């Protein structure tokens, strides 16, 4: 149990992160940008990664 | 969708085109289609994208 993960650095797992996360409700946080999955209704995930 | 490229190509050097555009719905096309959108560097190709 935490409050939020720090997200892997690389978008394959990141994925997995990330669908983990909103599955289940911890806010997930990321650095690394990703590849934006254009219809991803994911919602718990931010990126300070300058977009 | 690489060998895919490769064909395309192929047919636009057939039909002796001089100017394109190219279109595509989201940027994963890009992905697609990478190996046509370096025409420019081999043959006399101007292709634009929208």
């Amino acid at each position: 149990g935490v409050a939020a993960i720090l997200g892997p650095s690389h978008s394959s797992s990141a994925n997995a992160v990330q669908s983990i996360c909103n599955a289940l409700g911890v806010p997930h946080i990321q650095t690394r940008w990703k590849h934006q999955v254009s219809d991803n209704k994911d919602s718990f995930y931010v990126s300070l990664y300058p977009d | 969708f690489s060998s895919l490229s490769r064909a395309i190509l192929d047919l636009v050097q057939f039909f002796k085109w001089k100017t394109v555009t190219v279109v595509y719905d989201d940027s994963t096309g890009l992905i697609r289609l990478q190996e046509l959108i370096k025409a420019p560097s081999r043959y006399n190709l101007r292709l634009k994208i929208r």
